[PDB]
């Protein structure tokens, strides 16, 4: 049980880290839009 | 991962802005990767906790105490390693964004 | 007995955390 709930922590904080690399990348070509 | 990446520069943002007439972020054009790279800098690990292989229906039940600190171990290496750097990764795109 | 009562609180604790955390990323609107 433990190691099953270590384990699924693990992939969802690995896609929350994906989330915040997507929102990075959207901010970074209105950045370029307004230069 | 299909690269050795070493780790990158001590952050790209404790600039205090200076005006006259040109922008900061003309430096910041020339490099595609230049906002996404320094997120991907601020969200990398040091340490993680390793994939557990899933325990045996014969396998001696543990005494609670080690459990304790399996999980111990394991919730700290989030809150250090996952979500303070991703509450870090959000206040530095909350920046970005009001400037 | 107490240790198995503590790790199913820390449990309940971290996975709001957990939670709170996703709460907290989808309910950042960037535009």
């Amino acid at each position: 049980q433990l190691e099953s709930l270590i384990n699924k922590w693990s992939l969802e904080l690995e896609d929350q880290e994906r989330h915040f690399l997507q929102q990075a990348t959207q901010v970074n070509a209105w950045d370029r839009t307004l230069i | 991962l299909s690269t050795v990446h070493p780790a990158s520069p001590p952050l790209l943002c404790t600039r205090e802005d200076v005006e006259v007439a040109e922008s900061p972020l003309r430096v910041l054009a020339e490099t595609p990767d230049s906002f996404e790279k320094h997120i991907r800098s601020i969200l990398q690990r040091s340490v993680a906790n390793p994939a557990f292989l899933k325990a045996s229906e014969k396998d001696i039940a543990p005494p609670p105490e080690e459990c304790l600190q399996l999980l111990s171990r394991a919730t700290q290496v989030f809150r250090e390693q996952y979500i303070l750097k991703q509450d870090l990764a959000k206040e530095e795109i909350q920046r970005r964004v009001k400037l | 007995d107490p240790v198995m009562a503590g790790i199913g609180e820390e449990i309940a604790h971290f996975q709001k955390e957990l939670e709170e955390l996703k709460a907290r990323t989808s309910k950042a609107c960037f535009q």
